[PDB]
């Protein structure tokens, strides 16, 4: 409103977000090389922004968890 | 020095005050009448179109003299100057801090009316004892002079 | 030039004056314990013997002090 | 010669006071958040560790005083 046109002091002005910019994909790299799409997900999680989800017949059974989370994914 | 301590008292909020000894009971006066023109004071903060806070103590008191320094008594014109000028600077001393009032009353009580009612209050002694805005930019137009925003109306 | 505003006040009715600034504190001390005169005020004009007008309010407050210059106090001949 | 009067007042007790001119309103500040430090005003002698007599009218202040000369407010020293 009005008093941010007139607001005096330091860090008066915010700016409105864009998406693409405050949640934009990116791409990093580690000291030992690996490289991640950088995304809120990825960060979050520690692994790839691509996710296997919890489907009940499927997504049951021990082996194929652990087989899809040592390929370093994230599954439920 | 030449100084007299004055008290602004409301419910749960007060202010103090250093008048010079010659004007402190002109704004003597004025602080007397203008608690009578405050109603049955509320130990909360909730009375409606009544003081919050005490930015609105001043803010309220400010108006109120603004009104007998253009508007009237003129038995009393150098003494309501001198009590304009005092409170005048005793709030952009404590209350504005060197700011504007817009960002310094959106800081009230969060009833939207009172916000208006301080920056108001201000601008009626600012120009009742001649006081002239300065001429400041915001954060927003010294960043947009300096092309970090780029303002469109 | 010296000048400090002295209102007189009772119910609807109040005078204004204007003193010396050195003698409005002299003025101020009569004004205060002479609305202790006063009774309870009535936003009325009735209450038997006391103030009905501004006239009167004038008239009581100089017997007021005329009482304590003439009489008693010697410290504020 | 530089004289203003001063009283201090509680229930059925008051004390009169001669200040110089320029000390009077100094002495008047004291007085009057003075006798806000007092209580309700009893029209007897009898209301627990609060003035009995004129003598601690005078007594009760004296130290009122003291408190802001030694400690605190350094702007009117």
């Amino acid at each position: 409103y009005k008093p941010e046109l007139f607001d005096r002091d330091d860090n008066a002005v915010q700016f409105a977000v864009d998406w693409v910019k405050e949640h934009g994909p990116r791409l990093v790299k580690t000291s030992v090389g690996q490289t991640f799409v950088d995304t809120k997900m990825s960060r979050l999680l520690g692994v790839p922004p691509v996710m296997v989800a919890g489907m009940t017949p499927t997504t049951v059974p021990w082996d194929f968890v652990a087989a899809t989370m040592n390929a370093g994914y994230h599954i439920e | 020095q030449s100084l007299r301590p004055l008290v602004l008292t409301h419910g749960s909020l007060e202010f103090s005050f250093l008048v010079p000894t010659s004007l402190h009971f002109q704004a003597a006066q004025l602080k007397d009448s203008f608690l009578a023109t405050l109603p049955q004071p509320t130990e909360e903060l909730a009375q409606d179109d009544e003081p919050s806070s005490v930015v609105e103590l001043v803010a309220r008191y400010i108006a109120f003299v603004a009104h007998e320094v253009d508007e009237g008594d003129e038995d009393a014109h150098p003494t309501n100057l001198e009590v304009l000028k005092l409170i005048l600077n005793e709030f952009e001393r404590a209350f504005m801090r060197g700011n504007d009032v817009h960002a310094i009353a959106a800081n009230v009580a969060g009833i939207t009316a009172k916000k208006i009612g301080v920056v108001r209050a201000y601008y009626a002694g600012r120009a009742a004892a001649g006081r002239a805005p300065k001429p400041y930019d915001s954060a927003l137009f010294r960043a947009a002079a300096e092309n970090n925003v780029k303002i469109y109306s």
